[PDB]
């Protein structure tokens, strides 16, 4: 069982009467009290890119090629929209309700603070684990220790 | 009884699954060319070291005190070789104990197959 790594920075639109307010979210730290049924508003155009992550979700918004932006669906906060579909700017996104904590295979790390009025953005550099499982067989035989760091493009077994 | 006794000797230790067989023949050619590996390192002969490994392996000074009267020197061919390889860095050191562990299988897939 080999469980990577993902890192990517992302974006975040929540209000400021939310904002559990922290530099470091670890899995399941709660984040962002809210008040009511908050719709995650766009601030780019382009098509979206729906990445289910456990309980969260992530949107990459691109034109033709390039990325546009990224952002991040906390715990309970649901897609408006499907992958690939074309959006628009302030296009209601996705919708946080109530509590909307962090997912509970991912950590937040350097946070940041753009704040406007009753809303709020938050950058947050994320990183989760995306682990996956390779069957071994009597043709093979395992190479690399148990519980080892593993290198990008290494020979496991 | 001798007889019974051979047949009991080698009734004494299992087979092989398949996946040992594999895995035996692996670590054993692993080793043979760590051997290889380890001429191409202190400049010596294929069979030298190769011996050597049975030298502190296969036994003490038992192994080289009776192949005959006459085999080859063990405090002085062989003595200055097992110092010889001793100062070697990390890079050819592991293929010292690849032929080790390797040499050693080989005895284990001939005492399965006995």
């Amino acid at each position: 069982r080999v469980d990577y790594l993902r890192k990517e920075r992302a974006a975040l639109r929540i209000p400021l009467s939310a904002w559990v307010e922290k530099e470091a979210y670890r899995p399941g730290e709660v984040l962002a009290e809210l008040s009511e049924p908050y719709l995650f508003r766009a601030e780019e155009s382009g098509v979206v890119e729906l990445k289910d992550l456990a309980e969260g979700h992530l949107i990459y918004l691109r034109q033709e090629e390039e990325v546009v932006a990224r952002y991040f669906l906390p715990a309970g906060m649901t897609p408006l929209v499907v992958e690939g579909e074309i959006v628009e700017v302030g296009q209601p996104l996705a919708e946080g309700k109530g509590l909307l904590r962090l997912p509970r295979h991912m950590t937040a790390k350097e946070v940041e603070a753009e704040e406007e009025g009753d809303s709020v953005h938050l950058t947050l550099f994320l990183e989760w684990t995306e682990p996956k499982d390779y069957k071994v067989a009597p043709h093979m035989n395992v190479i690399v220790p148990e519980g080892a760091k593993v290198q990008a493009g290494e020979k496991i077994v | 009884d001798p007889v019974r006794q051979y047949l009991h000797e080698i009734g004494q230790v299992p087979l092989l699954t398949l996946e040992e067989e594999i895995d035996l023949a692996r670590k054993v050619e692993e080793g043979m060319e760590a051997i290889k590996k380890l001429s191409e390192a202190t400049g010596l002969d294929q069979e030298l070291i190769r011996e050597v490994v049975r030298a502190k392996i296969l036994g003490t000074a038992r192994i080289q005190k009776i192949p005959g009267l006459k085999e080859k020197p063990d405090p002085k061919t062989v003595e200055e070789v097992d110092g010889k390889l001793k100062s070697l860095p990390k890079e050819l050191k592991r293929y010292l104990h690849i032929a080790r562990e390797g040499e050693a299988a080989r005895q284990h897939l001939i005492e399965a197959n006995l």
